[PDB]
Order: structure tokens, then C-alpha cells, then sequence
């Protein structure tokens, strides 16, 4: 079943949204914020759920093992930069710490550039497993390759302007044409994640 | 809970008895009343809610003559996320306590994702002491909860006073939230935790500060099971 | 009855004012936190405004009589020789830079110019000591407009803290509060007496009905 | 802000203008005009100090501490209207030739009200 | 037909306003926090509206030409003071610039001397239509002249004691008995205008 | 009737708990903040008011004639320190007056020796009506001394330091066992103001 719900005037009170919730394994909520923004697709990445994430775990570890661990990695971020956020937007970023700032930032770039698909276009009208799995090592890669090196001296402001081309790269990365096969979609992410971990590397020092 | 009553009772076994999604079973309630043409009461539940949900939590504990006792643990779903809808709130009315599942902790992939700031059991002081687990049991639980709290809100204003500006309390407090959360909450699906090894984990996690910071802890208990 | 906020109850009014009534609230605890440390930081920075000050009275004193040492030395005021000396002598301030607490105040972190003694070597040897014993008086000047200038911008960041913990406490929860009372309280339990009102004229009708059904059956049943 | 240096300009008495710039001084080679400006010890009137400060603490740009004599005691009023802002002069009242750092600085005045 | 409405509560969502909102082509919503303080007729002239304003242009034009124009000018100040006591309650006198302080005082002016009337006194029992018209004209005018001297450089602080008699006046002007004649009373708002615009010409050299 | 309400959420707010607050005529109010830092009994004295403080004048003239003063004294002094907490939080406790310091350290030691009670030793178990009262009498006179000796002397400090004797001595009235009998209990409490008396006059030199 794929049992579309027009949530009406409410939320989640409409009480064929609840008699629903109790039912339905997965649970791609509608976000208004995200709506109202333009942000399409625009589901709710913190009131979704999807009881099929173990299940499938059979079929994650023979294909991309690493895909679980980089999807908690992924809500971890966006969990915890949304709570970050909804004290920066009351208070303000000046007295973020540079781990803070990079979480908030690599969740800012996720939900613009990975949770984000156009859907029309060519390119990511139809994102498939692979080129999903290696966008989501490199967006994860990237936010440990930044709090890794705040880890170290380099304050985050300077790092960022050094590493806007990696930047870039990881955001554009949307951009690769699926209907490459993964034989060089897959290669060209190689090359991405490998560029960026030596400018990474580069710009610690 | 016939089959409960009759293996705690009849026999002497104890149980713990699971009532997954109480939620659903109001449902199910529902339907029964306005098949005999009731009107609908409350948020749609019947009135006589409340009657009905006691007359299954009720039928547990323990007993003057037979030993066994029966224990429940009545799970039931949050209709949408708020302790006002009638279900959580006769519950939480007619039990003796809550023990919060969160979606806040289970979005950063802990498991299990219990809240444990909200969630307490009234007469958990019965169960601890020293007849019964460790004499220390009580003591680390005040201690626990009450340097998480401090954890939860240093990290609040870890975003507002700079990570810097934090009292050496709060730095170790963050440092112990995230070990915490990432190592004592979170348990392997199949992993058996005995509650005395918990409690070792739970004094592992403590050690972070030093003797003179662990104020709830008794000093009787800290002068022979913080060093260890 | 109180501040309403002229809102539509609806239940998804009711959730989302709820959701703002609970960020509001923490927002007021989070910055009444930020105000306690800020005007922590700050009741420091005037005690030892406080205590610059009477340096200024007392260290200020010493160097005045290290120059008026240098004077009897010299025996006459060399002010007019030392008055137009030179453009800029060997002490600079440098531009502020700090974050205290969360604030980026502003504290000089003046420092002595590399073109140092650029007016010294004047007179008897006292001229030297002199201007030592004022660059040093001058480093504690540095030091005093320092805190100063803490004690104005942590001044004006704790006022607007402060008066923001207040506006909020004071209009912004007392007046979401009752919207949400409002909104519940009165408007969504009245609806739902409506609702229920009419389930029982329903009710009603129907009992009416199956009662007539009944005895004209059952009449026809007795005879 | 750019950098600057201090002034003292107080009608009290310029004997602290003395007393400190052998470790600390203000000319302007550009502009012709010594940024320490004398007190002058009372021998002038108080428009040709506020005209001073105005352009000092109003019209210059780069930033820095300013210094006052005993005077500072007399024009509470246009120290408090001045010191708005720690820039472009933050100022302060040495005592100069007399002990003058009492309760009447405008500084420590609005310290003891918020005290 | 006019019918108060009278609803329970004071909510002006009670069913009977609603059904009668929507047929009746002017709403004189009264608010009771303003009848509390005895400002009288206590009419909330934020919601209130009156689709009337369209069709009486004509009558305007053939009898008062500018009385909507004055109309639109005060409304709009009224609108202004409203956001900014908003503003002001949250925030303070403080952040205010100078403009929205003559806005302010201008429009408290207003809603203390004009839109109030105690409708039991003998001046104010029967404001005739040419009294009203001067008035709009004599506050606007106050208006326009205080908000040209702060633009010209005179700050509104100093202004404020020394215009004093000026405002007094304004503030008295709803004083004249309308039964002292058309010609007596607009030769008395035409005496306030001219003194006005002299004493404001004065106060800014 | 002593007659408790649970709210169903700790509301206090539905309608049982509004009707048996405007019936019942004293609402001892307990409270959880209170029995977290086990200060037992856990009676929040803002809120637990009592309507039969008035009637009960007939029994205090009879046998107690000084207690609902008394009584009021307490509780004024007790509710100006808990307003001047919030002036201690605001301010630092050096900008207190020195009747204000007395107050303070007068209803500390209020909160931690005459309301807090243990309840469980033999001593205070059961603290019997003539005890009570002249434990008050106690701790009032020690606020009433120490007020005037500072009003009309020295430093609120010197005379605490002076007299932490007789701040002990009335902290451990509490102690007196009322199995001692009334006649002996009373007589030891005349014996403790009498020696209260002198210490205060012989510090006040």
C-alpha cells in the first residue's frame, strides 16, 4: 500500500491521520515549514518513521553495509542541528562553538542538498540506492572531516572559505547524472570523497 | 490478566504482564460504545473510560497469603505526542508512574530511547535497598538524574554562554551527558544488562566527577564504591 | 478576560500555540540564564572598574610624582618642553578584540609602539625613569578604559537581556498562556458540548422512533 | 574601528598631560594638531573644551581611551551625554593635580546607580 | 438599520455577530477594554470598517472636499501608532526614532481628544458634521506640522514643551459648543489653524 | 473534612478543584519543591491560605492572647524575605539594608526550625499547641530584638556574630521535650527569653 492522507486544515489531529499512525510501518509525514519554504519534496524528517529500518538491515549488510550506520549518522545530525536551531534562531550564532557551527551548517547543506530532489529534472528524477548511499558517505565524510579538523586548531570560519570548492563538490554532487551506471557514478565518488579528504588533509595543516 | 491472576495466584509464580498499545485497545473500546448507540464522551472515548482501563490495571500486585504478583507494564502510543489525551492521562491517573519513550532521543539513533527526565516509577524506593540489588542503587539513580538534568540544560546554553564560559560542572556535565546517552541508555537490542552490572556501568559513568561533586550520592556510599 | 491574541480555535491552533507557549518558556528560562551569567561577568567587571579607579587615585599619584621627581631633578617643570614633543608618542591602542561570556566586548589591548622613546632623552637622567613610571601608569590606563568599555557594552547586552526576559515573562507567556486557555478551555470543550449536544437530540429522535416502532409492534403483537 | 590614541583634555589641570605623555601621547602630523590638546589649567572657558571634545569623541573616527583632570567633576553632564558609546572615546578621569576620583565621576557615578 | 449585536462573552466570533457580519455593510466593533477606562464610544477602530466610505465620495466632494483624504491621513497614523505600541510595549521608548515619536503623541493625542467623546457633556453630546470635518483638519495639521519640524531639524523633545499651548489647544478644541453657530466655530478652528502654523513657523528658527 | 484533590494532570485548574478551593476554607497546599529538598512538612506558605484564622480569635484571647499577631508578624517577615529574595538575585546581598539582612537570616532561620519540622524523633513528633506558641514567641522576640538592637545600634554582623549563642539557643527550642510537661515546658521558655534579654542588652553595650 502506498495510502496517500491529505492532512486537511490539521496536522496530525484529524483522527484518520491517527486511527493511521498505528497502523502504517512507514510514515512519511507532510512538514508545512518545509512546504512553505518551497522545499520539495517537503516530508517532516522528525515526526516520520519508518518501522522497516531493521528489517532491512538484511538487505543493507550483502549490498552497502555502511548504509544504517550513515542513516543514524545523518538523523543524528539533523536531529541534533534542529535542536540547535531552534536556540540559535531565538539567541543567535555569534556564541556557537565550531563543532556547533558545523553541525549546523552540514545540516543546513543535507536538507538543501540531499533531503532536497527536484524530481523533474534528468538528473535525481529518480535517485537510485547507489547514488543515494554514496551521497550520503560523502555528506557524512564531509561533516567528520570538519569536526575532525576543529578537533584540531583550525577554527572553522578560515576552513570554510579554504574549503568552499570542497563545499561545493559535496553540494553538486547531486548533480550526477544516474543514467551512468554505477560502474562511474560510483567512480566519480570515489574521486569526490578522495579529493576531499586530501584537502581536508591540506587545509588541518 | 485472567491468565496473569491465574498463574500469580492459583499457582504461585510471579508475572510481568506486557499490555502492548492500551491506545489501540481504547480504539477497539471506542467501537464497543457507540455500537450500543452511546453517545461519545470525551475527545470521542467513551465516558466510562476510565472504569474500564482500572478494571485491567488494577488486576495486578502483590497479595496477603499467595506469593506471587503480578506486574504490569501497559504499553500504549501517544495518540499525537501530548500527556492531555485521555488515554495517557487515565493512565498515568491510575498506574504508578510513566517511563517515556521519546522521539527526541530515538531521531539520534539511541535505543533504547527512554526519556529519562519525564519518566519515574512512584514506589521504585520498595525495589532498591539493600536486600534488593545493591544499597547503592538508590543513591546512583538520584545522582544519575540529577547530572543529566544538569547535562540537558548546560547543554541548552552551550549555544548561548559560548562552551567556554561553562563552570568545570557543566563541562563535565556535557562530557558525562554524551557518554551517557551514547554508552548507559543505549543498549544493544539483545543485549541483557544485570542490574548489578548496570549499576557498574552506572558508577564507570559517574567516576567522571570527582568525589566532592557527586553531592546526592551519600558519603558512606562514595567512601567505598567510587574507587574501585 | 486578560490579553487574548485574537487567534481561530481550532486544534491545530491549539498545538501549534502550545508549541510556541513551550518556546517561549524555554526561551525565557534560556535567556534569564544568559542574564544571570552576563550580569555575573559584569558585577566583576565593576569591582574592578572599581579598583582601576582608585589605582587612578593612588598609582596615578606615584607616577605624578615620578614626573615631579623628574622635575626637582630638572629643577623646573619641563611640561612646556615636553608639550608638542612629538606626533605619537611610544604608546598606541590597538583595535579591541574579545568575546566574554557569549559578548564580543571590546577590550583595547593597547600596546607601546615600536618607535619607542620617540620624545624622551630630555634633560637629567630622571627623564627616562619618568617616562618608564608613564608608560607603566598608561599600561593601567589601558587597562582601566578596558574595563570600561565592558562595563558599557556588557551593560547595554545585559539591559536588553534583562528587559527581553521581562517583555517575555511579563507579555509574551502571560499573553500565549491565555490563548491557549482560550482556545481549549472554552472554545474547543463548547464545540465539543455542541457536537454532544447533538448526538443526544440524535438520540433522542432515534430512541423516539425504535419506542413507536416498538408499540405499534408489540400492539399489534397484544392483538 | 582603526586604531588611535588617547587624549587629556580637562580644564583642571593639564599638569597630568605633562605627567603623562612621556610614556603616552597624541599628535596628528597629518592634520597639523596635537590630539593632546592641554588642559590649560583653567585659563580657558569651557566652550573651547567641549568643542574639543566634540571633535575628538564625535568627528574623529579611529578609536581610543581619552583622559580628564579634575573637571571631569564639573561637566558631569556632557561626560554622560559623550560616553554613550565606549567609542570613538571611552574617557576617564585621573586625578591630575589634586586627589578629584571621588563619587562625582560620571564613570564610577553611573557604576554606584547600577550598583 | 442600526443593531447592536451585543454577543456573549464579547467575542466578536459568537454566532450571531457572524451571521450578522457579512449582511451588514458597516461594523462598529466597540471593544471593552476601551469602555473599561470610560473612553467613550469606545469603538476599536482597528476592525472596525464601513463599506460606505466608497459611495459617500461623492457627497464628500460636494460638500467637504478633503474630509476623506483627512479620513485615509488619520487612519493611517492610527495604524502606526498601533504597530508601534506593539513594538514599544516589547522593546521601549528607547529604539523609537524621532518620527515615530511625533506618531505616537499624535495619535494618543487623538484617541484622548478626538475619536473620544462623552456624549453626555453639552459640547461634545452632538458633534455636527462641519465640527468634525475642522477637527480632522486642526489634528492632521498638528500632525503635519510637528512631523515638518523634526524633519526640518528641530528635535521632537525640545518641540514637545515648547508647542505645549499649541497641543493644549488641539486637546480643547473639541470644547466648542456646537451650538455657538457654523461661522463662530469655524472662525475659532480657522484662529487654531492660523495659530498653529504661526506658532509652529516661530518654534523652529 | 480534610479533604485532599489530585488534579488529573496537577492542573488545578478543572472544576472539582476550583469548587473545593472556594469551599474549603483552609487549603494547607502542599508542595513537591518543597519535599525534593525534604524540608517536611512540605507546606508552601505563599500559597496555603486560611479563612479560619478570624473565628478562632474567640479561643486565642481565652488562653493565648498573644498568638494572632504573633502570627501575623511571622508571616509578614517571612513573606518580605521571600520577596527580597528576588532582590538578593538581582543584586548582591551587601546592597541589603541592615533590617533587611535581619529579616533574611530571621526567616532562614524560621524555614529550617520552626517549619521544619522532623516529624519522626520523639521530640518533635507531636509539637503540642502551648509549645508552638511559645516557640513563636521565641523567634519573633529574637526578630523583634534584633531589629530594634540594630535600629537603634550597631551592625546587623557584630550583633549576629555576638549573639549566635542566642540564635542556637532558639534553633534548638525545638528540641524541648513535650512529655516534660507544660508547666516545666513553659517555664524553660521563660527562662530561654529571660536569657535572651540580657545576652541582647549586654551585647548591644
Amino acid at each position: 500500500i502506498v495510502a496517500a492522507v491529505s492532512p486537511a486544515g490539521g496536522d496530525f489531529s484529524d483522527p484518520v491521520t491517527t486511527a493511521t499512525l498505528g497502523i502504517t510501518q512507514v510514515f512519511w509525514g507532510l512538514d508545512k515549514k518545509l512546504a512553505q519554504r518551497k522545499h520539495f519534496p517537503s516530508i517532516n524528517t522528525s515526526v516520520s518513521y519508518s518501522k522497516y529500518t531493521n528489517v532491512l538491515n538484511k538487505f543493507y549488510d550483502s549490498n552497502y553495509p555502511e548504509f544504517p550506520v550513515l542513516r543514524d549518522r545523518m538523523k543524528e545530525i539533523l536531529s541534533n542541528a534542529e535542536e540547535l536551531e531552534q536556540v540559535v534562531q531565538l539567541v543567535g550564532k555569534s556564541a556557537l562553538s565550531d563543532s556547533d557551527k558545523i553541525t549546523l551548517d552540514v545540516a543546513t547543506l543535507i536538507k538543501e542538498d540531499f533531503l532536497q530532489q527536484n524530481g523533474y529534472s534528468t538528473y535525481d528524477a529518480f535517485c537510485p540506492i547507489w547514488k543515494t548511499f554514496d551521497m550520503m558517505r560523502a555528506f557524512i565524510s564531509y561533516h567528520d572531516e570538519a569536526q575532525k579538523a576543529v578537533a584540531n586548531g583550525a577554527n572553522w570560519s578560515k576552513l570554510a572559505d579554504s574549503t568552499g570548492d570542497v563545499k561545493h563538490a559535496v553540494s553538486s554532487s547531486k548533480f550526477f547524472e544516474p543514467s551512468r551506471g554505477e560502474k562511474e557514478v560510483h567512480g566519480e565518488f570515489e574521486k569526490l570523497l578522495s579529493t576531499m579528504q586530501e584537502r581536508f588533509a591540506e587545509s588541518t595543516d | 490478566l485472567t491468565t496473569a491472576e491465574y498463574l500469580a495466584y492459583q499457582t504461585e509464580r510471579h508475572v510481568l504482564t506486557i499490555l502492548t498499545d492500551m491506545s489501540s485497545y481504547a480504539d477497539a473500546l471506542r467501537e464497543v460504545s457507540a455500537a450500543r448507540e452511546e453517545v461519545p464522551g470525551r475527545r470521542g472515548y467513551p465516558g466510562y473510560m476510565y472504569t474500564d482501563l482500572s478494571t485491567i490495571y488494577e488486576r495486578a500486585g502483590r497479595v496477603e497469603g499467595r506469593n506471587g504478583s503480578i506486574t504490569q507494564i501497559p504499553i500504549l502510543t501517544m495518540p499525537n505526542d501530548d500527556i492531555t489525551h485521555p488515554i495517557p492521562d487515565l493512565t498515568g491517573y491510575i498506574t504508578e508512574g510513566q517511563i517515556f519513550v521519546d522521539r527526541q532521543l530515538h531521531n539520534k539513533g539511541i535505543y533504547p530511547p527512554i526519556n529519562v527526565l519525564p519518566s519515574l516509577s512512584r514506589l521504585m524506593k520498595s525495589a532498591i535497598g539493600e536486600g534488593m540489588t545493591r544499597k547503592d542503587h538508590g543513591d546512583v539513580s538520584n545522582q544519575l538524574y540529577a547530572k543529566y538534568a544538569i547535562g540537558k540544560d548546560a547543554a541548552a546554553m552551550k549555544a548561548v554562554v559560548g562552551e567556554e564560559a561553562l563552570s568545570i560542572e557543566d563541562k563535565l556535565s556535557l562530557e558525562f551527558l554524551e557518554k551517557f546517552e551514547k554508552t548507559f541508555i543505549t543498549q544493544g537490542a539483545y543485549e541483557d544488562r544485570t542490574v548489578f552490572e548496570s549499576l557498574d556501568q552506572a558508577w564507570s559513568l559517574l567516576r567522571i566527577y570527582p568525589k566532592e561533586m557527586l553531592n546526592r550520592i551519600s558519603p558512606k556510599i562514595l567512601d567505598e564504591f567510587y574507587d574501585r | 478576560s486578560g490579553n487574548r491574541e485574537q487567534v481561530f480555535p481550532t486544534r491545530m491552533t491549539l498545538g501549534l500555540m502550545k508549541t510556541k507557549l513551550k518556546g517561549a518558556n524555554q526561551g525565557y528560562s534560556l535567556l534569564k540564564r544568559k542574564s544571570e551569567a552576563l550580569t555575573k561577568r559584569f558585577r566583576d567587571i565593576t569591582k574592578r572598574i572599581d579598583d582601576a579607579k582608585q589605582k587612578m587615585g593612588r598609582v596615578m599619584q606615584t607616577a605624578a610624582f615620578s614626573l615631579a621627581e623628574v622635575s626637582y631633578a630638572t629643577g623646573e617643570n619641563i611640561g612646556y618642553q615636553v608639550q608638542e614633543s612629538v606626533s605619537t608618542a611610544r604608546f598606541k591602542v590597538r583595535a579591541r578584540q574579545e568575546n566574554v561570556s557569549g559578548v564580543y566586548l571590546s577590550q583595547f589591548e593597547s600596546y607601546i609602539d615600536p618607535e619607542i622613546n620617540d620624545f624622551r632623552l630630555t634633560g637629567l637622567g630622571r627623564g627616562g625613569q619618568q617616562v618608564q613610571r608613564a608608560k607603566e601608569i598608561y599600561s593601567r590606563a589601558v587597562e582601566t578604559l578596558v574595563e570600561l568599555a565592558s562595563l558599557q557594552t556588557a551593560f547595554i547586552i545585559l539591559d536588553e537581556v534583562i528587559k527581553v526576559t521581562n517583555r517575555r515573562v511579563n507579555a509574551i507567556e502571560h499573553v500565549i498562556i491565555p490563548r491557549t486557555e482560550n482556545t481549549i478551555a472554552y472554545i474547543n470543550s463548547e464545540l465539543d458540548e455542541l457536537d454532544r449536544e447533538e448526538f443526544y437530540r440524535l438520540k433522542k429522535v432515534q430512541e423516539k422512533k425504535q419506542n413507536e416502532t416498538a408499540k405499534l409492534d408489540a400492539e399489534m403483537k397484544l392483538k | 574601528a582603526e586604531k588611535r590614541t588617547l587624549i587629556a583634555v580637562i580644564a583642571d589641570e593639564d599638569t597630568t598631560t605633562g605627567l603623562l605623555l612621556a610614556g603616552i601621547g597624541q599628535i596628528t602630523p597629518e592634520t597639523q594638531e596635537k590630539n593632546f590638546f592641554v588642559y590649560q589649567e583653567g585659563k580657558t572657558t569651557k566652550e573651547e573644551i567641549t568643542d574639543k571634545f566634540n571633535h575628538f569623541t564625535e568627528e574623529r573616527d579611529d578609536i581610543a581611551i581619552l583622559l580628564i583632570n579634575q573637571h571631569i567633576a564639573e561637566n558631569i553632564r556632557a561626560r554622560v551625554d559623550s560616553f554613550t558609546n565606549a567609542f570613538p572615546a571611552i574617557l576617564e578621569i585621573p586625578s591630575k593635580d589634586h586627589p578629584y576620583d571621588p563619587e562625582k565621576d560620571s564613570v564610577l557615578k553611573r557604576v554606584r546607580k547600577l550598583f
